[PDB]
RNA sequence: GCGGUCCGGCCGGGAACUCAAAGGAGACUGCCAGUGAUAAACUGGAGGAAGGUGGGGAUGACGUCAAGUCAUCAUGGCCCUUACGACCAGGGCUACACACGUGCUACAAUGGCGCAUACAAAGAGAAGCGACCUCGCGAGAGCAAGCGGACCUCAUAAAGUGCGUCGUAGUCCGGAUUGGAGUCUGCAACUCGACUCCAUGAAGUCGGAAUCGCUAGUAAUCGUGGAUCAGAAUGCCACGGU
């Protein structure tokens, strides 16, 4: 950061409804600065099927995050090269940016063309923490314990 | 009831039982099994015995089978390489 | 809005109502607060159908670079020619147990098929596109006439939807080549070309080193097309996409 200030934007919640667990909501993997059409399948992921499931509609949401939290990680600024990973304690701003990348990718393993096929595996029967969502739990504390000592 | 010559049509229809044979696909099925009453939503082990013998003889008229495919298709190659034509010349070199 | 229908506004007829023609619109940090050497300038928020060169396109300094394609005619030069000039049959710009430089055949867990609904974006319109009915089981080869035009066509157009079979197979997941029949575009299939049927199926299960593509309509792959029209797009002055 020699000159380069630390700015993170942001300019609109999702329109139909919206939560603060959104750090910078930006266009991206879409064309930019134009907004007519990217919440159509976003909104896909609360409940399949109202019939096969006995969740509730606005909750699941919350039990896909708790699950999945990194108790120790690496840092992506990597000033020094090599291995030399500098302690950062995981700041607030990772756990509201990225943390939403692993969600999906939790409810989605098996191999098939139809996204909504893969939520009958990993939510309607899985979201009591069965074990298919900690994948991302056990896996960042059994990392560390190792680099912890770089500097 | 053995319906094919190479294999015997088992826990599956009339409709894709007939379509991995080289002799009957997608358009042949369509002209020798729809010419009597027979339904193609009801599982082979679940029909008519009266009808069996009747779609027998229905793909064996005219019709080659996976045992006459050496007997009589093909075996043309082996009988005209004594004639000369441009087609064999382009595809040997 | 308001009257008949074929229910595609096919025509009686009205405007501010999904678009328009010689001309004028129009959204540019415009206002406030905070911050900033009070200026310049930045991150939000009242209005509003369009907020951060709105977006896209025409648009493009020899200040670097003597190195870029002269298979546009030496193009005011300098030049060469009967055997470096010509009509041309035949010796011929010839990939043979076929290696990504101009043409996608392939990449073989991304495999194939009969089934009762309003919207039409493009393209074309005096030596040219062709109505409708009849008619076309593979490729080919055809029947048939309003109209010198707001009435046809190119254009039969890969994915989706979704009981199986097959089992991590040397093959039902596929269709290079070794070997065999025809039509058409035709002096012309001998050498050296394209549309459609075939059996034995040969190398293969996601990849060494080196090297390298990816950010203001980002993307993957078995797919089209008005243009030259001898062999009827995959390569894009285009158009239309889930």
């Amino acid at each position: 950061p020699r000159r380069r200030v630390i700015g993170q934007r942001k300019i609109l919640p999702d329109p139909k409804f919206g939560s603060e667990l959104l750090a910078k909501f930006v266009n991206i993997l879409m064309v930019d600065g134009k907004k007519s059409t990217a919440e159509s399948i976003v909104y896909s992921a609360l409940e399949t099927l109202a019939q096969r499931s006995g969740k509730s509609e606005l909750e699941a949401f919350e039990v896909a995050l708790e699950n999945v939290r990194p108790t120790v990680e690496v840092k992506s600024r990597r000033v020094g090269g090599s291995t030399y990973q500098v302690p950062v304690e995981v700041r607030p701003v990772r756990r509201n940016a990225l943390a939403m990348r692993w969600i999906v990718e939790a409810a989605r393993k098996r191999g098939d063309k139809s996204m909504a096929l893969r939520l009958a595996n990993e939510l309607s029967d899985a979201a009591e923490n069965k074990g298919t969502a900690v994948k991302k739990r056990e896996d960042v504390h059994r990392m560390a314990e190792a680099n912890k000592a770089f500097a | 009831a053995r319906i094919a010559g190479i294999n015997i049509p088992d826990h599956k229809h009339a409709v894709i039982a007939l379509t991995s044979i080289y002799g009957v696909g997608k358009t042949r099925s369509k002209a020798i099994l729809a010419a009597a009453g027979i339904a193609e939503d009801v599982k082979i082990k679940e029909l008519s015995e009266g009808q069996i013998d009747t779609l027998r003889d229905e793909v064996a008229k005219f019709v080659v089978e996976g045992d006459l495919r050496r007997e009589i298709s093909m075996s043309i190659k082996r009988l005209m390489d004594l004639g000369c034509y441009r087609g064999l010349r382009h595809r040997r070199r």
